[PDB]
């Protein structure tokens, strides 16, 4: 997770506050250190090996310093509702070929801005009704989009039946009619999916889709059948994939900035982010002015991670801490 | 227009050439995107259109004037362009510049004389 | 089927290591929205005014 | 597919060459067998279609896009 | 019927068993010979010339023996049975044309993989029903397809009514509509045809067959009208020509191997397999090592024929015979 910085960007993880620089023991243990007249803060951390001191913060030259709430960090998946609208036809039209069209934004592999296109077909006929044309669609598209081969669909495709209303029906490349019982389907939803994450090779990353509807003649018309609406999303991504990148890419700002590069001459680093738990952040933007002639500033900036659970509470001791030294009046979460 | 129609940009032809015209400077170009070029070739190929078509292809509306699809690839820039045609693609390439074409330019880009100096290094 | 794939060229290899090549983009980038906030740091709703 | 639409088509061509084209090197190339090419002169060769042909035969789809079939025996 | 080796392949008849080398008397009478203790088996079979002795088994050198039912080698007739379907209609649909195809994947002289058809027309009108186009379009496929002009049909056609339901009623290129009296005819079968068959020239074949459905017109839409399911089938090919071929070719490995070449200056061999009869087989594969320096195996195999009569009565015993003789554990049919 490559990142733009003012300078230099420095990440050191909170994973358990303490009161001295003696009960610094286990990796993670941080403390917060400023003088009685409050001149300068740094902090204190214990590395794998031994504690570590971050950069003194002149107090006066502090420009920032906010914390989040790591809901902040989370990005809800997206899914629509198709549904065929009884404008043209409340049902389908016999021999007309209906084809949903799913715009994604991206290539699977690639982040490059391009349309991307995949598809569903289905032919209707005399007495096929709604419920059924949602299960042919949904099928079809899943056999289209979930042909992989390797990892895992693009998007995910479900069905509601109205007694449920609420209970999403998977739909797969190996589901099949049989499966799908039910004759009171009404409408077919599309989540967005987690691509795969790797620690400092592949970013955290969505593609964005929109389901389009083709032409369809149903009295010497050509109109579009679907309806696109947006429902309220219901599965998250937190941001520990997130976050453990920042560190792997904050790391070598103090650390090794090589990685892997010269693979066996390298020099490997221990990260303490646990990819998997949910951090929420908390930053603090300074400068170095310096002498005469020499204004120019050098404005820089240490952030602090920290789990969250539920309620925020290690953040909220770590800036109440740092009030308690630095005097200053970040807010809590 | 919320709907396409071959009627409307042969008004549009119209107004830009209707006693403008010279008979032998007639020179249009319509700019658009691909998904308009397709909405213009669907409707513009057919027999009971007026258009005949010049094989650099060239057509010639049934007003009589030469006209020149130039279509341009920004017109589908999916970076600039994020709106979404129901139809497909992005709605900028549903669109068309019709500009004539003649004998002193109409457009230019105004310059300045030593504008390609102004490069500083602050190091 | 050996005519179609005269139609490639050949490129002649040393060894019979796993090749690899790179791909690379541009820069142009669209960049999605979290939200946005009012001048008194106020999310803007959907159902709200300019 | 289960049933041919040369809108499918069109919209691979879109795909393939929206912004990426360049006006003169948009050179496509369509390989297929002889049922595939007919589903495809089938409906190109009509009118209210938007392709053209240009006598070895060369098509332009809608898009402007210069087309190739090249009927491969093998399929 | 030329076959791959695995470097030989010998062929004895066992057209009766005899226990003694001295009760050889007529041709194909045979015995399985082999030591006390039990390290080569060979067997000693009577030629038309004298009692001829196998290739010698070391029965350590014994790589499979297996035999087979007669049944494994038998060549079950495809027929589909072709219907209109309901879907598009349960009856023609008048100044429609109905055309039937029938995809072959060889010639009817060749055996090379190709695309080979055979159509039949019918044009129907506003009373034709579904008899009257069964009708029509079986002697179409017969006057399209029998008119071999030689020899006989690539397929034979036949007519079921709704009466009979399983007395297929045969249709040829010289029936006509007032031999076919019924009106309940509800579908048409197709079988395979068991093709000419020459002892060494000409060896069995088959040529399988799709009954494919052009498109009509039924409500503006081009639609299939078939319904080509496959039917089980009740005739059969046995392996009399398919083994009568083996012992022509396997006997030139023993025997001469030009056969009608230098036709007037030839030797003519004389084959104890009736084709016309069913014979039920068994095989060992067998090689030769050899001595220092020469370990490279020459792998051998020698197969034996004989006559089945619903029970693998014949070969049973052959079998147990050589169980005896040699201790193998050869299973019974």
């Amino acid at each position: 997770m490559v990142i733009s910085i003012n300078q230099v960007r420095q990440l050191y993880v909170a994973k358990a506050l303490k009161a001295n620089t003696a009960a610094l023991t286990t990796a993670g243990d941080i403390v917060p250190k400023a003088d009685t007249a409050k001149t300068t803060l740094y902090f204190q951390s214990m590395s794998p090996a031994g504690i570590v001191a971050s950069d003194k913060i002149n107090l006066k030259h502090v420009l920032y310093a906010k914390a989040t709430p790591s809901e902040a960090l989370a990005h809800k998946l997206v899914r629509y509702s198709v549904t065929l609208d009884a404008d043209v036809s409340a049902t389908p039209v016999a021999g007309q070929n209906y084809i949903l069209r799913l715009a994604f934004r991206q290539y699977i592999g690639l982040s490059e801005e391009d349309q991307y296109f995949k598809y569903g077909e289905v032919i209707a006929r005399s007495g096929m009704t709604a419920s059924d044309f949602y299960k042919k669609m949904a099928i079809s598209l899943a056999k289209n989009l979930e042909n992989k081969t390797e990892s895992t669909p693009l998007v995910n495709i479900y069905l509601i039946s109205a007694a449920a209303a609420s209970t999403d029906v998977p739909v797969t490349s190996a589901t099949k009619e049989s499966d799908l019982t039910a004759t009171d389907y009404n409408q077919i939803i599309i989540e967005e999916t987690e691509q795969p994450w790797v620690l400092g090779m592949m970013p955290q990353a969505f593609i964005p889709f929109t389901p389009q509807f083709l032409t369809i003649t149903v009295d010497g018309e050509d109109r579009l059948w679907g309806v696109a609406t947006v429902v309220t999303p219901t599965k998250t991504v937190p941001d520990g994939h997130l976050i453990a990148d920042l560190e792997y890419f904050c790391m070598g700002a103090r650390g090794d900035i090589y990685r892997g590069m010269g693979y066996p001459n390298i020099i490997k680093t221990t990260y303490l982010v646990d990819p998997g738990a949910v951090y929420d952040v908390l930053d603090i933007h300074y400068f170095y002015t310096g002498s005469n002639e020499s204004v120019q500033k050098s404005e820089k900036t240490i952030t602090l991670v920290a789990v969250d659970d539920g309620s925020h509470t290690a953040m909220n001791a770590l800036i109440g801490a740092i009030n308690t030294a630095s005097g200053l009046t970040i807010a809590t979460l | 227009y919320n709907t396409f129609s071959l009627k409307l940009l042969e008004d549009a032809l119209y107004e830009l050439s209707a006693s403008k015209l010279a008979m032998d400077d007639r020179l249009f170009v319509i700019k658009t995107g691909e998904r308009g070029a397709i909405q213009f070739h669907k409707e513009v190929l057919k027999t009971v259109s007026g258009w005949t078509t010049f094989v650099f292809v060239e057509y010639k509306a049934p007003n009589g004037v030469r006209v020149r699809l130039d279509v341009d690839p920004f017109y589908d820039d999916p970076v600039r362009n994020k709106i979404l045609h129901p139809m497909g693609g992005v709605a900028f390439s549903y669109r068309y510049d019709i500009w004539y074409i003649g004998t002193q330019p109409n457009i230019f880009k105004c310059k300045i004389k030593g504008d390609n100096e102004y490069r500083g290094y602050q190091w | 089927l050996d005519t179609f794939l005269n139609s490639f060229p050949t490129r002649e290899f040393e060894d019979d290591n796993e090749y690899y090549w790179d791909v690379i983009g541009s820069s142009r980038r669209n960049i999605p929205l979290v939200e946005a906030r009012d001048e008194n740091g106020v999310v803007v709703a959907a159902n709200a005014a300019n």
